């Protein structure tokens, strides 16, 4: 017994908080993280 | 819900009420001018007449 206490953590939550409150219900997509994938893919063409 | 899309169609059906009741107010003012000719001719016999 390594020891008797460990570390766990609390819940992450996953919210339509933005753009997937647009893109649920204008088109039907709404793929996750959509706020940072689509800073992700903005930023790769403009070099 | 109180989540991002229950709040919406909360304003759908908003709207819809909005729109029909738009249109049943202005059927009356429709309806006035219906309620002319079919009194206006109970009266008015023809002028070849």
């Amino acid at each position: 017994e390594d020891t008797e206490a460990d570390v766990p953590v609390t819940y992450g939550e996953m919210v339509l908080n933005g753009a997937n409150l647009v893109t649920a219900l204008v088109m039907g997509k709404a793929v996750r993280s959509l706020d940072d994938v689509g800073r992700h893919l903005l930023d790769m063409q403009e070099e | 819900d109180g989540t991002g899309i229950s709040l919406h169609r909360q304003l759908r059906a908003i709207q819809q009420l909005a729109r029909n009741v738009q249109a049943v107010l202005g059927a009356f003012e429709r309806g006035t001018a219906d309620q002319m000719l079919h009194v206006l001719l109970e009266k008015a016999p023809p002028l070849a007449l």
